[PDB]
């Protein structure tokens, strides 16, 4: 995250991190949405142009962190991947259209004051806070800056944009399934996420019922709080159905 | 499921965190 | 850079 904040602690207990067992290191974000199943960006498993493509035995999911590098004893929840399931029409030929994917867990996870799940939007929740201007928060430990790394979880708040603006700020071919968020060159305020934020969440608060909603995943950008840039995110109501029949079937 | 979203720390006890007023203030 | 977890986790 780029000229973002240290989150505080318990700030989002939902956000999971995605580690390569070996070399053990930061791999993407991802979300907690019930006890045994996490969300993340599809370029977080399958990417390849750059040769990425792991298995669920390549991962862990790290849950309830705050300390990027620490093992944070008695708190954080260490849980392995049962299935990995992305989605059939994910585009990483062309431009990261549909850029989704679940990870079942071979065990639920405990709830905890650091560990809950957020919640997916319905129709109207999303109808009613997906609009231009209207504010997201982005959480992650990807680089502090384009071209370092944080000691703990950064946040970031986040206008989204409206959608000529976006279509009009890259050469990428921009899909309904995607949403863009960020300040403008005039604004004044910057902040972005960056690589390593890939998978975590973008989430609103409903002032409708006080609860925090997923509406993206972190999926591209054309480096990192460029001005006249965006954040590109996955639009997870748009997937919604998708998720749901995964669920259904393999829950 | 149904408890989604309420985070421990935070909305469980009544206690808002230092920015998310800035995203309620954007809900126009 | 990274802690090491326990070995269980990695087993
Ligand atoms: N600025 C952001 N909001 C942001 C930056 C990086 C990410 C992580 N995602 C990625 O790195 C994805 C996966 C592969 C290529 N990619 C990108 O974002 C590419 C643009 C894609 C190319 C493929 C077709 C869709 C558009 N830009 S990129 O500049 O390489 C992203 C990047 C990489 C390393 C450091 C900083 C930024 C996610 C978000
Ligand atoms: C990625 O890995 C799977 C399983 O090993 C493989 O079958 C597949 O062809 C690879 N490439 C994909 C899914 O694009
Ligand atoms: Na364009
Ligand atoms: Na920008």
């Amino acid at each position: 995250i780029v000229e973002g904040s240290d989150a505080e602690i318990g700030m989002s207990p939902w956000q999971v991190m995605l580690f390569r067992k070996s070399p053990q290191e930061l791999l993407c974000g991802a979300s907690l949405i019930s006890d045994r199943w996490v969300l993340t960006a599809a370029h977080c498993l399958l990417y390849p142009p750059w040769d990425k493509n792991f298995t669920e035995n390549d991962l862990l999911v790290r849950i309830g962190k705050h300390s990027r590098t620490r093992y944070e004893r008695n708190i954080e929840k260490i849980s392995m991947l049962e299935k990995i399931y992305i989605h059939p029409r994910y585009n990483w030929r062309e431009n990261l259209d549909r850029d989704i994917a679940l990870m079942k867990l071979k065990k639920p996870v405990a709830f905890s004051d650091y560990i809950h799940p957020v919640c997916l939007p319905d129709r109207e929740t999303a109808a009613s806070l997906l609009q231009a201007g209207y504010k997201g928060r982005v959480t992650g430990w990807g680089n502090l800056k384009e071209t370092g790394q944080p000691s703990v979880l950064q946040v970031v708040n986040l206008p989204i944009v409206e959608r000529p603006v976006c279509k009009d700020s890259t050469r990428i071919r921009i899909t309904d399934n995607m949403f863009c968020a960020g300040y403008k060159p005039d604004e004044g305020k910057r902040g972005d996420a960056c690589e390593g934020d890939s998978g975590g969440p973008f989430v609103m608060k409903s002032p409708f019922n006080n609860r925090w909603y997923q509406m993206g995943i972190v999926s591209w950008g054309e480096g990192c709080d460029r001005d006249g840039k965006y954040g590109f995110y996955t639009h997870v109501f748009r997937l919604k159905k998708w998720i749901q029949k995964v669920i259904d079937q393999f829950g | 499921e149904a408890d989604c979203g309420l985070r421990p720390l935070f909305e469980k006890k009544s206690l808002e965190d230092k920015t998310e007023r800035e995203l309620l203030e954007s809900y126009i | 850079d990274f802690e090491e977890i326990p070995e269980e986790y990695l087993q």
